[PDB]
């Protein structure tokens, strides 16, 4: 029964290198508070930015319960700390079809609100103006 | 005496009985032979002693105690004193034959392996199987299949040892092995052999209690040499192996005409 | 099941019944009547299996691996019943 | 018509019902008592030896043959979408979300499933298992209870085997047969979940695989025929009811956690 | 038991794996007109400011002057609406899910104000000529 | 033997459980229909109303012509209904939108607007 | 060097005794034909424990792996806009990747495996050597109509297996997530399937069914007379006919 | 049993063709035509089997484009129907596309025969002449 | 003469199984061929047959030679023989009507009237005339040899081989089988050769005894001389001796114990 | 191998193993209506596919009112009917 | 004999089998450019609309930074001055990109490009219409 | 048979045998591993991406292949395409032009 310790531990050790490559080789390896008027196609856990790095992620988006307008929050990390007042947020995707994304453009900590606002824009009342 | 003494056993499976109204003791010290037909229920039978099946009204009792009063743990305690054994091979396939016959012995853990060794050697060498303990029992023979089973059935010194049907198709040769070492078995240690093989001439040489088992009923109660005088013509058609007598030895047939 | 083994001399003064399972006193323990025993007794007996023959084989071996001899009297007539159940050789169990 | 046709299917119907409770009184006697790991931990490696590395020709053999065919489908739907840098997504999804466990269960109940069948029920047929049931312990906690563990840490164990092999054989037809570059490729798949809903829900659906599997093996071996024509009807029985209890199994455990 | 006891095992034992067999299931109404509708369905999200409120139960028409009409479904955490509010016919992207948009009333109202889709095929008619 | 007849009227009744559990043709003509094809979604106001049969053509002045589907509850359309076939998107589902300005059994529409392609836009709009 | 490779070609001669006994006697049984009047009860027997028999596993996985295909093809939908054409990998999975990969590996344990089964049994209470002892050769009367009705059936079957699992999208898209009948049946017309995934899914299918049948009548065929020679020869002929339906369906999806 | 399989094997006989009516009449087109000749120099996306169409039906398809060995111009085989043989000279051809990534067809706006040839046609639009006369 | 075989040494690997054997049966008596259980007595008859194919020596029947034959000109020669098995040789689709009208339904010159009335009278020999519906699978030990004793009878042969008859019944099923091959050397007149190891019982009705040793030929005795004949290897295998040229007990080493 | 007929009996030639029974089982019914007495002199052997003929002669000869009787039968008819238990279709001696 | 007869008819199915799967698995130029776009390694090359060849590899000069290409035209169409034109088209409108050959009004193994245009960019079409 | 296994063995063994660095005004949709192209053909890849803590300007560190050594002071990188040792800096750079604000010179 000596030869059934080795074949058993080449089976266990089998099972965990496996387990490595469904990991390495797969993907195994501060609060703010803002608002908008048109929000187009955003959701939980989206990838906020500050220009195509990322930084954090949105934990619900809400809305107000008295001129129903939708309030927006996202996490920030304590690396980046020092961001003026006045740096609008806009909404635009990645590319053509990719996920929408908070694209900020440059000291508001916990409990502050970002006051200027620039909503994204439907395919539909563009053409309004556009055209006419 | 009185070891079973199978007071009025049923064992009714389906639609279909196996036994009505047996009745028979077991002597203490001697070797119990019953004898039967086959197709009829042989082996079912050897099962209600040890019990692993239960009976529909029985009175199957181990020296007073009940059977079916048994709890698992009063099952257990008697059952190591029985050992046993089948026509097919009661021996495992997974290991050696050395450690076949050392498997009950060996999960009682009270014998070291110095004490051990040597009572295995001892075992094969009665049954003349201790130079081949080195092998698979694959390999092995149909006669010599049963004595590596009978050095098992020794090991645990029990007190009624069941023969389920031995050398049944085997060789004379082997034959005379077998029929050799349990008539030496009762001259020295003194264990009831309790054998339910049908070869008249090789099961009447070694018991002196036979119970010949025709229509679920025991029409005989004599001893080894009192049912060859017997002139019942069910006792006279199993001993001397005849063609016609009380059977139909055909067919319940019906007419003989309208298929030509 | 009393298992008494005292050493008299040479005698063992070997008593108790023992099959498989009271054998741990006795071989854990036997390095003490082995150097000077000529005679082994088994007179106050009842019955022996071949268990207690295997401690009891394993001992007149070690009473003769030292090697004065091993003489036995007064043993009981279930000793030499299954020897020839057991097809024993010479020089294992001297009887006269 | 409507008595005598009515008083042989409901008799099926009582069969059927003693068929499943059996099943269970097996299962449940096997499990519980005294669980000692003095006897029964040399018989784990025992059992192990049998089952688990023993179906190793099953998983080097193949894999490689559905991890390309996976990777060469894959290519020509992903065609006329210009989406081949995308490959990554289509291989490391589908061998967590469809194939993968589904499909080593029913290679588990083809090769292992279908051993054990032939182990226990080969035994009863020669009279060991009654020989050992008044001689020691009774075999439902000797034969069987190591039997039934063997199976339950091997699955979840050769599965994830089989899912990493499909994936280095999807990167074997991606990089290596059809050109595209290995920084995006691998990049694809780093875009794609890997945590609450395809390594997690892979290994409890592999768990609950290895569970239904072997208890239909351990059922139809021990509840048989003692003659040799119940064997292989046996046998041949396990590979049907484990199919039914895999594929069936799989419609009501993808309507849950996934969508 | 033989065969007493291998019965309430098994209708014990069938009733736990069919019972998990049935545990795997997973407002106020409004009213309004329309003229052209284009690839609204069933379940079909109303949305205020882009985040979605409600579905969309049914879609029938009026069979007088055969103009559409739709119903709706808000919840009861939006109440402060009035009758200003219009309904534009939009797309999410280019060519995604058509959905509502919503820019007191209670259950069993209507709105007057509402604004048609337009089809882009009539859009490149309006263009050249 | 008598509870064995009462599950089989059960095994029954649980089986039969789980097992519970007018149009008229009109007629078109176009010159040019576009990717227009079999069961496409005729409408008034974007509810579908019908869809169509085939496409026919005659084989001497060869044009198309539609043979499409109005429901029975729909009956107060009259012949001035301008068929423009609009396009659904950029997929080429040139569904039917007629526009009213009674068709009934066997009628042609005279206000048909064919489908103008893309091809001559872009040799009118840049010359 | 040389004592552990003088073992190594004793199991390369008996692997080639073994696959060459395997042409031996299909070629055999594959000559001049007798009266075809004669295998005419003979065939509706071999075709009912075969085919009949193979029956229910077929249909009932077929709707539970439609079903599946059809709740795990509306996720990878959700993230793209394509949600309406589930007519896509409900059918065309069925036909290339799954379908007659699959079916095939299901048709090896109720129909498979169970068919070297009773060639195997006989083996051991000498049927075969009984039968060939009489009048007649045994190659032709136990093996030939076990032949053809596997070959034969199991492109039947396929198509079953098909059918039936292609109408989950009008259980799973229509009735259950909403999905329009004419956007899931028109979108399904417009596939180009006559020639790639139609008469080549047939192709497909028909070279597997040789491929099983000549496995299964011959472990049962070549075994050892005993009860443990025919559980052996039954555990290995669902591994050789699992390696040999995956084993050939990377080399035949590459003639597309 | 002989009336027994007998019986359930003509239910498995029908259900092979109730699975090939679920294939053939449901997700295929399955249930005497002349040669004209036609010379282009930018045909486009013309590949084979493309619909012949004159009013958005399709009258038949093409077989294989092929290269003039001698002044280097492409050259494609109409396929059209026998029901229509009514085709004069007058009638020019215009290569377009059904929508904007359709698929490029070809459009129909003494009678020909087999063996006849049509002199003025018209070539598909390439992008870049539009955006340069668009800009110029 | 001789009928059935005059030198066979086969050899199936590297075991030997047959060395220079020589067996002599006359035409229409009782020939007792015993031997012990694991020796070749299966391969014996399968040699006559032609199932498997000798190494050495020649096969010769009437005339013949069985090895040096095609496949023609066996299969015809092959009707004569009809075999019987020690387990169920006859088949488990079909009954037991068309399970002994089987071999004679290879040639059928017999019609549809007188196709029934051939195989029931040839049940009344064996017994199983109203056994003529059951299945096969519900047979005993005992009545599936007598459904292939009538099955043997079908084409009247002339040199019936059976394989093991009687190896593991009762002496009632016992007493059966005796009876009836010695009413089918008595009436018919037809070459029947027993090869089982029961000593008491086929040493009944035997004219010509072989008693099989070293897998050669030690005696060729009929059923009076060998009882009284000096011998210890023939009186071994004689009315049950133990001890004799079989030692019953392994070759060992030195018996101590460590 | 004949079946001629005197007037009031038959005579029966040649063997009948299992195969030369096909000439005569086609006109087994006109070679019965006028015979009383079966010749079975000029034979050479009979099996049991053979003796099914002579079974199937007295099934239908003794229905139209007269009985039959054989004359000259050698002893293998009378060793073979022993065998397989035929009381009184075949007349012993 | 059977044992030497059992070899050699395994050795010749496989050999079968093999041949059966070997069968189961089945002059160049010089362009010199300035952009070459979106064009990759087996890229359609045309004239007329209609493909004659593909191109091979796709190499850079070390020296001038020039993007030169190497392409494949067949033995069918030899006769091709050397006075012709290479325009960078994609097929369609948005799709894979193919290059055309202009041909004007002698070939040998080995010549080089002589008009080579420039390829599409959408940051000057954007800036030239623009400013 | 003993030559006739040692050779069949070998015949089954026979059977099977420099950075530079940038700066731009608006990077638009920039990723990890973004190619840089000489023209069209790809010659490298990006690493790192961060911002100025002063000015706020996202800066693009780059990687060419060791190859191409002959680079002007004149090349430009535009969103990446390119119109110097390793340490080098890139001044002349034009960023990407995000499509919101294009069309508002479009309009007005
Ligand atoms: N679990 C069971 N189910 C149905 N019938 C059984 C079962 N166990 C035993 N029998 C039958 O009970 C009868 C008793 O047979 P058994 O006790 O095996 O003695 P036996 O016949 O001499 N041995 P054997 O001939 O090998 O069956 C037989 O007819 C068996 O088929
Ligand atoms: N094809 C085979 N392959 C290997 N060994 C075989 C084969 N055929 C027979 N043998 C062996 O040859 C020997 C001759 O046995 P056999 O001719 O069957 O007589 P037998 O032993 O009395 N009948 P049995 O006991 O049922 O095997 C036995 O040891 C068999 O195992
Ligand atoms: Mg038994």
């Amino acid at each position: 029964t000596k030869k059934n310790e080795i074949w058993v531990g080449i089976f266990l050790l089998a099972a965990l290198l496996a387990a490595l490559f469904v990991c390495l080789k797969a993907a195994n390896v501060y609060t703010l508070y803002a608002t908008f008027d048109n929000i187009g196609g955003l959701k939980a856990r989206s990838p906020v930015s500050i220009g195509g790095v990322v930084v954090g992620r949105v934990a619900d988006i809400t809305l107000d319960p008295k001129t129903y307008l939708p309030r927006v929050t996202l996490e920030i990390e304590q690396r980046y700390n020092h961001i003026p007042d006045t740096s609008s947020l806009s909404i635009r995707t990645s590319g053509l079809l990719g996920e929408q994304y908070l694209a900020l453009n440059v000291i508001l900590k916990d409990g502050d609100t970002i006051q200027d606002t620039k909503s994204a824009m439907v395919l539909e009342d563009l053409i309004g103006q556009f055209l006419y | 005496a009185n070891l079973v003494d199978m007071r009025d056993v049923s064992f009714t499976r389906g639609n279909r009985c196996i036994f009505d109204n047996i009745s028979l003791t077991v002597p203490r010290g001697k070797i119990t032979a019953i004898m039967g037909p086959s197709g009829i229920g042989k082996t079912t039978l050897l099962r209600l002693i040890g019990g692993q099946i239960a009976p529909d009204h029985g009175e199957i009792l181990f020296d007073g105690e009940n059977i079916p009063a048994m709890s698992r743990s009063r099952l257990y305690t008697v059952r190591k004193r029985m050992s046993m054994l089948f026509q097919s091979g009661a021996l495992f396939t997974d290991m050696n034959v050395f450690d076949n016959v050392a498997y009950p012995l060996r999960e009682h853990t009270q014998l070291p392996a110095p004490l051990l060794h040597s009572t295995v050697m001892m075992k094969l060498e009665a049954v003349g199987l201790r130079g081949a303990a080195k092998l698979m029992p694959s390999e092995l023979s149909g006669g010599m299949a049963r004595r590596a089973a009978l050095a098992r059935a020794i090991a645990l010194e029990p007190d009624l040892i069941m023969f389920d049907e031995p050398f049944v198709g085997q060789d004379p040769i082997t034959m005379g092995v077998l029929v050799k070492l349990i008539s030496e078995l009762n001259s020295a240690l003194g264990v009831t052999c309790v054998v339910v093989s049908h070869d008249v001439p090789e099961v009447l040489s070694i018991a002196d209690h036979a119970w010949i088992l025709a229509d679920k009923k025991i029409v005989a109660h004599g001893s080894a040499q009192a049912l060859q005088a017997n002139p019942d013509p069910r006792v006279r058609q199993f001993l001397d192996g005849i063609a016609d007598g009380p059977v139909p030895f055909r067919y319940p047939a019906g007419d003989y005409h309208a298929d030509l | 099941e009393s298992l008494s083994w005292m050493q008299t001399g040479d005698t063992l003064a070997l008593s108790g019944e023992l099959d498989q399972d009271v054998l741990l006193p006795l071989w854990e323990m036997r390095e003490e009547a082995v150097k000077g025993i000529t005679c082994i007794d088994l007179s106050r007996v009842s019955r022996v299996d071949t268990g207690g023959l295997a401690l009891l084989l394993h001992l007149i071996d070690l009473a003769k691996k030292q090697g004065n001899n091993v003489t036995l009297q007064g043993v009981n007539d279930k000793v030499y019943t299954l020897a020839k159940l057991y097809n024993l050789p010479a020089d294992v169990l001297p009887r006269h | 018509m409507l008595l005598n046709a009515l008083a042989s299917l409901g008799h099926k119907g009582i069969k059927t019902l003693r068929t499943f409770g059996r099943a269970g009184l097996m299962l449940f006697n096997a499990l519980v008592g005294k669980p000692e790991f003095r006897k029964h931990a040399p018989l784990l490696v025992r059992q192990l030896y049998n089952v688990g590395v023993l179906s190793m020709l099953i998983i080097v053999v193949s894999g490689v043959f559905i991890g390309m065919v996976l990777g060469l489908q894959g290519y020509l739907v992903l065609t006329t979408y210009s989406a081949e840098t995308s490959l990554g997504m289509l291989v490391a999804l589908s061998l967590l979300r469809e194939l993968g466990p589904v499909v080593a269960a029913l290679l588990f109940a083809g090769r292992a499933g279908s051993a054990l069948t032939a182990e226990i029920g080969l035994m009863r047929a020669t009279e060991q298992l009654s020989s050992m049931e008044m001689m020691a312990v009774d075999p439902l906690r000797r034969v069987i209870s190591p039997r039934f563990w063997a199976g339950v840490i091997s699955l979840p164990l050769l599965t994830v085997i089989f899912v990493a092999v499909g994936i280095w054989g999807g990167s074997l037809v991606g990089v290596s047969w059809k050109g595209i570059d290995s920084g995006f490729f691998w990049s694809a798949m780093q875009n794609a979940v890997d945590w609450r809903m395809d390594l997690v829900n892979c290994l409890i659906k592999s768990v609950v695989f290895a569970i239904t599997v072997t208890w239909i093996s351990l059922f139809n071996g021990y509840d048989a025929i003692p003659t040799s024509a119940g064997i292989s009807r046996a046998t041949t029985r396990t590979v049907v009811h484990s199919s039914l209890a895999v594929l069936g199994l799989d419609f009501v455990l993808t309507a849950l956690m996934f969508g």
